């Protein structure tokens, strides 16, 4: 039971550490930057045949 | 028989030219055309060979490659490039095929000549569509390299994020081309490329490694990682849905049936995850030592239940064949 009790204390710490406020928003900003870079590359790819 | 024997030799030469085109890139019509002709029948024989070349271009299709497994994102772009190259070679071959003497033969009885000439014009059109498809295919080939290069280590935790931009480039590709022929057919090729790429990544994550872990039964985080790989698959579908909203009409895709292959693999993987999680719970039960009220008899029953779970693992644990094959039921 003490070992199980210890895991529960760790469980609060795992959620508080791994999950943070606006975690998705930070990920979305990174995705938007990748999309903008990809859009610039696609225009360059379109340019080569023309 | 002398002239007849010569005609038979010419037919054999035409067959050899066709064999070279098969191993080589077509050009059967140049071999079919008579050389140093002084008769009318010989010119007709050359024309018949030209008709076969047009049939070969029509016979090749994106759907046939998709039916025989394959359908990789890199492979579909390569097939379009190969088809465009063959059409370009055929167009160059047609210029050579359309000699002054060849035109005269068509004039001297002419419906057969007209059918091949119309077929050649269709190939020139289809060929222009193929060239647009080939530019799209080169873009897809770059996307395939960003997937083919993968050493089957990580990738899904990064690829899932990378899936949304890759989907966005395809959305842009339809608009840039505009006159792109077989646009609905091309979509089918895309979904096939995505599902094929996902299947290769899924196999690397599980296969022998998944069987080895379950037998050891000392890994849990790995079970969570298997769920994470499925998430990447869900993210691609989510991104595909997001792409449809971005696309605004003409969604096409037909993932419901087209995505059934990808959906079936995910369902099999989910069942393993549902069962794998239960196995972890059984290990915890063995460790439990309540020692409350009546003792030993309750523990013996609990011990048998833990053994019972191990016995099930030994049946499933042996895993003859299996290895989570999507095809195997």
């Amino acid at each position: 039971l003490e070992t199980i009790k210890k895991q529960q204390e760790l469980a609060k710490r795992q959620v508080q550490k791994d999950m943070g406020s606006q975690k998705e928003k930070w990920e979305k900003k990174k995705l938007e930057m990748i999309e903008t870079a990809e859009a610039s590359f696609h225009e360059n790819l379109a340019k080569n045949p023309v | 028989v002398a002239k007849d024997l010569m005609e038979k030799f010419n037919n054999y030469v035409a067959q050899v030219y066709v064999l070279l085109g098969q191993i080589k890139g077509k050009t059967m019509l140049p071999l079919p055309s008579h050389k140093l002709t002084s008769k009318d029948k010989a010119h007709v024989f050359e024309g018949s060979i030209i008709t076969w070349t047009k049939q070969i271009k029509n016979v090749l299709k994106l759907e046939p490659e998709q039916l025989l497994k394959y359908g990789n994102d890199p492979g579909p772009l390569a097939e379009i490039e190969f088809w465009q190259n063959k059409r370009d070679n055929l167009n160059l071959i047609d210029s050579q095929l359309k000699s002054v003497e060849v035109q005269n033969i068509l004039h001297f009885l002419k419906s057969t000549y007209t059918t091949p000439f119309t077929k050649l014009q269709a190939e020139v059109k289809k060929a222009r569509l193929e060239a647009n498809e080939n530019y799209r295919y080169l873009f897809t080939l770059k996307d395939l390299f960003s997937k083919l290069q993968e050493s089957q280590p990580s990738d899904f935790p990064t690829l899932y994020e990378l899936f949304i931009p890759i989907m966005h480039t395809i959305l842009l590709i339809y608009n840039k081309s505009k006159t792109y022929n077989q646009p609905p057919r091309l979509v089918v090729l895309i979904r096939e490329i995505c599902n094929a790429i996902i299947s290769n990544a899924q196999a690397f994550v599980d296969k022998d490694t998944i069987f080895s872990l379950i037998d050891s039964k000392e890994t849990t985080e790995a079970c969570d990682k298997l769920q994470v790989t499925l998430d990447v698959c869900s993210k691609f579908k989510d991104a595909y849905f997001e792409y449809k909203a971005k696309a605004g009409g003409n969604w096409k895709l037909t993932s419901n049936a087209l995505f059934v292959r990808l959906d079936s693999f995910l369902e099999r993987c989910q069942d393993i995850l549902h069962l794998t999680n239960t196995i972890v719970q059984f290990n915890k039960l063995e460790k439990i030592e309540l020692g409350g009220t009546k003792g030993k008899t309750l523990t013996e029953s609990i011990a048998q239940i833990f053994k019972e779970f191990e016995e099930a693992v030994q049946a499933f644990t042996s895993v003859s064949y299996d290895i989570m094959n999507i095809a195997e039921k």
